[PDB]
DNA sequence: ATCAATATCCACCTGCAGATTCTACCAAAAGTGTATTTGGAAACTGCTCAATCAAAAGGCATGTTCAGCTGGTTCAGCTGAACATGCCTTTTGATGGAGCAGTTTCCAAATACACTTTTGGTAGAATCTGCAGGTGGATATTGAT
DNA sequence: ATCAATATCCACCTGCAGATTCTACCAAAAGTGTATTTGGAAACTGCTCCATCAAAAGGCATGTTCAGCTGAACCAGCTGAACATGCCTTTTGATGAGCAGTTTCCAAATACACTTTTGGTAGAATCTGCAGGTGGATATTGAT
């Protein structure tokens, strides 16, 4: 009866997939790939933010730091669009409390 | 009798398999001396990675090498691997 | 028909290129690779065991690495107005990446 | 190690004269038994010519010798299929089938009384007594619930007792007509082998996966591990078999070891015979055996690249060691039989050896005699 | 071999930009004690690993061909290192004089933390359907007379 | 150039291996409220940075000249692809312990508050190795 609990990002990837291509499915291996990919990007960004924080003797990670790290790690137009989405997200979240 | 299959070692990584691998890279024509050198190269790569993996294994007081150890050992060499967790 | 039908040198290699590039299955057999890993691991630490997926992951990593190496090798070869890769090409590529040994 | 091999010679000193020395009364019997042990080893290096072969279906699990007659033997399969076979008869020996899948016979001794009978222990969960014609005479005990079955079995006639082991940790002890006063638990896990001493009647041995082997007193103990002795191990145990004389207990593990325990202070061992008989799932577990009239040991070798071999040549072969010394004296080998000799058993008679390999049964008697007119 | 022209390296000197040493002192280290958390030795258990034998599927070691690739030879350009000359962008070195890096205050914003109450993410039992595989037929790419 | 060979694409058919949908339930996420930081505005200062001038000055722009280099035809030979074969490796299915993975629990390990030193560091006061200078002995180079 003993049973563990392993979390993932699967269900959310499935949601996004159904949003962009309703008549399409995805296999377990690829979902695992996407899971590992998400984990990798998460680790890179958080580590980079940490390094920026530590270099400026600031003890708080904010949206600003994330934005900076994004501009550092990713190239060009991808950065700009993603940054747009992030800013839009913050503007929506901060208003409709 | 002397088989020890061809060396009981890397030489089981047979020639036509290396040929197929070179075919994946778009290559058309291969020299006869390539094979052995490639094998040596392969060994070195494996050696380094396996060493690191075994080291991770040694830290947890296990006798079973898990996939995670291979992933991390590959990540430190700048050859991160996706699709096996992490 | 009298004589066996015979393709010219190079064509079948190209056919192999397209066929293997279109697919994704692993080209090396499991068992020899298992034995190789087991031998090398035995020389560092004794009576180790290996999960199957770890062996699979090593297989994927090795094949991807070799594919990349042959790619750079082929470019170096083309640079010298040849079509035949040779050991010194591989040595050149690995020396440039810094994968010294 | 050494002293015999593919290249090295068996025979030590040429002391045969001692027989007449015994006729004079000077030299003692044990020295003579030593010399004739030597003789048997010498002629055993000419057992090399494999006499006979015999197949049947899926897998071998147990072996047993007809006590009175030399050339007759019984064997038990993975699928409850029993065979009885006699040599020099040519009457196409006798067979009996079972379910074939989950009915693995795991123990088999002949009937000391009615030679056409036999006891058996079965994966079905029924320690039975049954005839070579097929008729089941009597069940003796029962699981009464599947997925819990027996593994070990042995009997004694001088005391008229039967003993059997389970897959969880408990041992049962019956009379030859039922009348069960037992089924107290002895161990924590499966009981791989178990046996009774022949020269006394009333101390017992059992071995288990618990890394422990235990010596009991079946009339005196009743208190659920109010046992007599308990010997520990580093690994599990595949078999614990007594001597015929009763003073030397032999034990054989699953990883890499053989141990000789003595009458004198069961706890400590006399000697360790390191030798690989590594355990594995589909393989039949290996069972050392005594030779009834000497101080020899006979074992099947299953090489291991990780076992620290003293000898540089490691083949798939049958090894023969000395009991009260520690080192080896002979090695039987024959290609066309590169399988792994799971089981090996000598006759009570002394002129024959049987081997049970995967899907194969082998007979190793000598041959190539001279002729009559 | 043998002889002139510059380039490199040894020997000997000398004063100063950088190195080393000597103060004062103040932000870390150590001690002590007490509060908090944790890693590792026992009890279990359910997935997974270790490797044999028999029967069959698929691939590889070998040995026979022969097309075209390598690689050495020779040769017609060509173009890129040496080196002269004259002028000019840079070094150095100084001075001013604005602006920013970095400190110090401080307080209104922000967030960690201790609970309490909802809730959706995930193991596991019932459906399902796209694709692996298989059958069959039509076009494409090689290559010879 | 046109005909056979063979490889490969493409239409059509079927059942099953993952794909997909439906329960319980519990670790996880939101809400109150409070304790506790903490990062940005304001006020100052002195370090460092930026626009100018001037006197060389070593270095850069340009123009010759020719000795070595880069390719381009050509060909011997070699060496490695195509293919056939038999054979040998590899695959795949038969229904035991070992170890990854939990759960307890407490003896050891270590965070946190405060005081007592004390070693590290900025800046003043000496040292000195080595960057410049000078002079002469070979060491390369290159023509003859």
């Amino acid at each position: 009866r003993k049973r563990s609990r392993k979390e993932s990002y699967s269900i959310y990837v499935y949601k996004v997939l159904k949003q962009v291509h309703p008549d399409t499915g995805i296999s377990s291996k690829a979902m695992g790939i996407m899971n590992s990919f998400v984990n990798d990007i998460f680790e890179r960004i958080a580590g980079e933010a940490s390094r920026l924080a530590h270099y400026n003797k600031r003890s708080t990670i904010t949206s600003r730091e994330i934005q900076t790290a994004v501009r550092l790690l990713l190239p060009g137009e991808l950065a700009k669009h993603a940054v747009s989405e992030g800013t839009k997200a913050v503007t929506k979240y901060t208003s409709a409390k | 009798r002397h088989r020890k299959v061809l060396r009981d070692n890397i030489q089981g990584i047979t020639k036509p398999a290396i040929r197929r691998l070179a075919r994946r890279g778009g290559v058309k024509r291969i020299s006869g001396l390539i094979y052995e050198e490639t094998r040596g190269v392969l060994k070195v790569f494996l050696e380094n990675v396996i060493r690191d993996a075994v080291t991770y294994t040694e830290h947890a007081k296990r006798k079973t090498v898990t996939a995670m150890d291979v992933v991390y050992a590959l990540k430190r060499q700048g050859r991160t691997l996706y699709g096996f967790g992490g | 028909v009298k004589k066996p039908h015979r393709y010219r040198p190079g064509t079948v290699a190209l056919r192999e290129i397209r066929r293997y590039q279109k697919s994704t299955e692993l080209l090396i057999r499991k068992l020899p690779f298992q034995r190789l890993v087991r031998e090398i691991a035995q020389d560092f630490k004794t009576d180790l065991r290996f999960q199957s997926s770890a062996v699979m992951a090593l297989q994927e990593a090795c094949e991807a690495y070799l594919v990349g190496l042959f790619e750079d090798t082929n470019l170096c070869a083309i640079h010298a107005k040849r079509v035949t890769i040779m050991p010194k090409d591989i040595q050149l590529a690995r020396r440039i990446r810094g994968e010294r040994a | 190690v050494g002293l015999a091999g593919p290249q090295i010679l068996p025979p030590c000193r040429s002391i045969v004269r001692t027989l007449h020395q015994h006729k004079l009364g000077r030299a003692s019997w044990p020295s003579v038994q030593q010399g004739l042990q030597q003789s048997f080893l010498h002629t055993l290096d000419s057992y090399r010519i494999l006499q006979k072969a015999a197949p049947f279906d899926r897998r071998a699990t147990s072996l047993a010798w007809h006590p009175t007659h030399p050339s007759t033997v019984a064997v038990g399969s993975k699928g409850g299929d029993i065979m009885l076979w006699n040599f020099g008869i040519k009457d196409k020996p006798t067979f009996i089938k079972g379910i074939g899948a989950g009915g693995s016979i795991t123990g088999l001794k002949f009937n000391p009384l009615n030679t056409n009978q036999f006891y058996a222990s079965s994966m079905e969960g029924t320690t039975r007594l049954q005839d070579f014609k097929g008729n089941i005479l009597r069940v003796f005990a029962s699981s009464d619930t599947i997925n819990i079955w027996f593994c070990s079995l042995d009997v004694s006639a001088s005391s008229r007792m039967v003993v059997t082991g389970d897959n969880v940790g408990n041992v049962i002890l019956l009379n030859m007509d039922g009348k069960e006063l037992w089924n107290l638990r002895m161990h924590k896990k499966k009981v791989t082998h178990v046996a009774l001493n022949p020269c006394c009647d009333w101390f017992l041995a059992t071995a288990s996966v618990d890394q422990t082997v235990k010596i009991w007193d079946l009339r005196q103990v009743r208190g659920k591990a109010s046992f007599l002795y308990s010997l520990p191990h580093r690994h599990p145990v595949n078999a614990a078999c007594f001597s015929p004389d009763g003073a030397r207990l032999l034990t054989t593990d699953q990883k890499s070891e053989i141990r000789v325990y003595s009458a004198s202070q069961w706890d400590c061992p006399l000697g360790l015979i390191p030798h690989p008989h590594r355990h594995f799932q589909h393989l039949t577990p290996i069972k050392a055996a005594w030779h009834p009239r000497y101080n020899l040991i006979v074992v099947g070798r299953y090489p291991d690249p990780n076992f620290k071999s003293c000898t540089p040549y490691e083949l798939r072969t049958i090894d023969v060691f000395d009991g009260n010394s520690g080192k080896m004296m002979c090695q039987l080998y024959d290609p066309e039989s590169s399988g792994i000799s799971s089981l090996n058993e000598f006759n009570p008679m002394g002129d024959t050896l049987a081997s049970a390999m995967g899907y194969h049964i082998l007979i190793w008697s000598q041959e190539e005699a001279r002729t009559r007119k």
